[PDB]
RNA sequence: GGGGACCGUCCCCCGACCGGCGACCGGCCGCCGCCGGGCGCAUUUCCACCGCGGCGG
RNA sequence: UUGAAAAGAACUUUGAAGAGAGAGUUCAAGAGGGCGCCGCCCGGAGGAUUCAACCCGGCGGCGGGUCCGGCCGUGUCGGCGGCCCGGCGGAUCUUUCCCGC
RNA sequence: CAAGUCCUUCUGAUCGAGGCCCAGCCCGUGGACGGUGUGAGGCCGGU
RNA sequence: AACGCAGCUAGCUGCGAGAAUUAAUGUGAAUUGCAGGACACAUUGAUCAUCGACACUU
């Protein structure tokens, strides 16, 4: 149960915030969760989604075993495209599929200056527990 | 047998009827000694059978 | 008290079924399974009610006990009956005629008793 | 005659303290008083409703009289549009007022006497003293000893 | 304005009196019933099938 | 207000085209761009944890003057426990013991 | 700034259905809500 | 209130000749219909938000 006064619960005004999200705040929607060699190794749950990090996909028809890149974060859809995510378009060129950030997993991270100090701010919150 | 003493006027309701148990009260010698004995015979609709004829 | 209660769940209570002009009532020990007075088994001081084994061999008889009547931890006693049909019967018959038990569900237990044996042998095609 | 009901400890078995049951528990049973009393009591978290005082009266909008062959309810003046020579100001009339329109100041709350209010609170107490009423309310207490359940005050502390 | 006494009430011990173990509980003997295990292994008991079988529905 | 996702129908064929026929996508085009006969008895042929009565153990129901405690409803006993052994009230008395004039 | 995308199974996809030594998967001062290819405390934002 | 401002732009929206925005701070790899432009991301920077500096046609 939610104790926040200022902190609502409606069905529709929470809609309305995640579908009209300026680009920022949906990178922080546009989240996923390592894998659990990560996670022991970060002692990190989810991070937000980047433009090259090994992605796997663990739901829809595309699930797998296999590894595969991000290539494009398209904020305005809320989906990503992974290399070999595609199907076959009518006429012979091939297309990307979309699928969530929340239904896959980050095997390897785009290892970056902020991205390095984004990792050790969150493990060493766990260190306060 | 006492008052509340967090309401500062407040005593217990009372009961309408103090034993509650009908098969009790019923089933019991002082009632049962004062009843007429029930008629549990069924009499139903007789037919009239005609005289003059049977 | 068995009659105040009865006026209570008389016409509210969750073991309730008002439907297709019929009136049925779920309590666990209820012979005939029927919203009445008499068949309810957990209004009175002292209950009867038959039940299938866990297993599908012979019937569960429970009656309710004398004194732990606020403790439904121990209140009620179970026995398993797994002799013969026959057997059966003559040893539900003997719990309610010779212990003076309720004996007003005595025909009820045991036609509840035969249904049961009933289901337990295989059927026919 | 109230009897002597234990204490159990967290571990589910008895402490061997007794506390005599309280007379509250003996209380008449009074389900109609107690339906009386909820139902008045729960309409008193309600928050009002009602429509705008103003709805389907912007249109100024007459009557066209009786000599030409359509009905006498008011039409909105005006033309060149779809809302023109339509029926308005009528609950009959799509987009008018509805008949009789709700009020902020419908007596939303109710008032009930406190020796009332008070009585079905013992009639309540008394009736969870009983299995079978509480059984009646589905709430599965088969195992569970001594049906007016009290623990030691070190739950309190969890 | 204090503090006491008295009165009325409950809350307590402590006895003794009657009534009742009540639907507030246990221990003991009695009677009854059931269950489990022994003995009882055969004119008993039980299970299943058959007969164009007899009785009541 | 298509569809989870345009994956929005490649290509072949008739028509000048609009329009079709095949084919293809999709779980879905029936979503194609303003698109959601049974109880007892008789006889026979059979099989089997088997019957009753006894012995042991467990569990219930009923009864026991009160068998024993523990009790319950009482009236009734010392005034027995009181407001620093330890309540609540009184439009009852007072200090002929106390903190104001 | 907590904890299942564990196993088997339904599906086009599932958040669905069963199971989860210890009387009981893991967290719970968190079982509000929303999103995510049904219906999600434990996938994500949050709480 | 009017008139203008986008690479492709009518409306809506935002903006004012510095005209779908300048500066600064926070954030930290996008925007997206297409193309182009980007993008050591600290020898410091896309986008978004905030907004205190600057600017603001009749």
């Amino acid at each position: 149960m939610k104790f926040n006064p200022f902190v609502t619960s409606d069905r529709s005004k929470n809609r309305k915030r995640h579908f009209n999200a300026p680009s920022h705040i949906r990178r922080k929607i546009m989240s996923s969760p390592l894998s659990k060699e990560l996670r022991q190794k970060y002692n990190v749950r989810s991070m937000p989604i980047r433009k090259d990090d090994e992605v796997q996909v663990v739901r829809g028809h595309y699930k797998g075993q296999q590894i595969g890149k991000v290539v494009q974060v398209y904020r305005k859809k809320y989906v990503i495209y992974i290399e070999r995510v595609q199907r076959e378009k009518a006429n012979g060129t091939t297309v990307h599929v979309g699928i969530h950030p929340s239904k896959v997993v980050i095997t390897r991270l785009k290892l970056d200056k902020d991205r390095k100090k984004i990792l050790e701010r969150k493990a060493k919150s766990r260190q306060v527990g | 047998r006492k008052a509340a003493s967090l309401k500062s006027n407040y005593n217990l309701p009372m009961h309408k009827m103090i034993n509650t148990d009908l098969s009790r009260i019923l089933k019991s010698p002082e009632i049962q000694r004062a009843l007429r004995a029930p008629r549990k015979k069924i009499h139903r609709r007789v037919l009239k059978k005609n005289p003059l004829k049977n | 008290s068995a009659h105040l209660q009865w006026m209570v769940v008389r016409n509210c209570s969750s073991f309730l079924i008002k439907r297709n002009k019929q009136t049925y009532s779920t309590e666990p020990n209820n012979l005939k399974a029927r919203n009445s007075f008499r068949y309810n088994g957990l209004i009175h001081r002292k209950t009867v009610g038959v039940e299938p084994a866990a297993d599908g061999k012979g019937v569960v008889v429970v009656i309710k006990r004398r004194s732990g009547q606020r403790k439904p931890a121990t209140s009620y006693v179970r026995t398993t009956i797994n002799k013969n049909a026959r057997a059966t019967l003559s040893s539900i018959r003997h719990m309610i005629r010779k212990n003076k038990y309720r004996p007003d569900l005595r025909m009820a237990a045991i036609r509840r008793a035969s249904a049961i044996l009933r289901s337990q042998k295989p059927v026919m095609v | 005659a109230r009897p002597l009901i234990s204490v159990y400890s967290e571990k589910g078995e008895s402490s061997g303290k007794n506390v005599t049951l309280p007379a509250v528990f003996k209380a008449p049973i009074r389900p109609d008083i107690v339906n009386f009393v909820h139902t008045n009591l729960r309409k008193n978290n309600r928050q009002p409703y009602a429509v705008s005082e103003l709805a389907g009266h912007q249109t100024s909008a007459e009557s066209w009289g009786t000599g030409r062959a359509v009905a006498r309810i008011p039409r909105v003046r005006g033309g060149g549009t779809h809302r023109s020579g339509q029926g308005a100001f009528g609950n009959m009339c799509r987009g008018g007022r509805m008949f009789a329109p709700t009020k902020t100041w419908r007596r939303w709350h109710r008032r009930v006497n406190t020796t009332q209010k008070r009585y079905a609170i013992c009639s309540a107490l008394a009736a969870s003293a009983l299995p079978a009423l509480v059984m009646s309310k589905g709430h599965r207490i088969e195992e569970v000893p001594e049906l007016p359940l009290v623990v030691e005050d070190k739950v309190e502390g969890y």
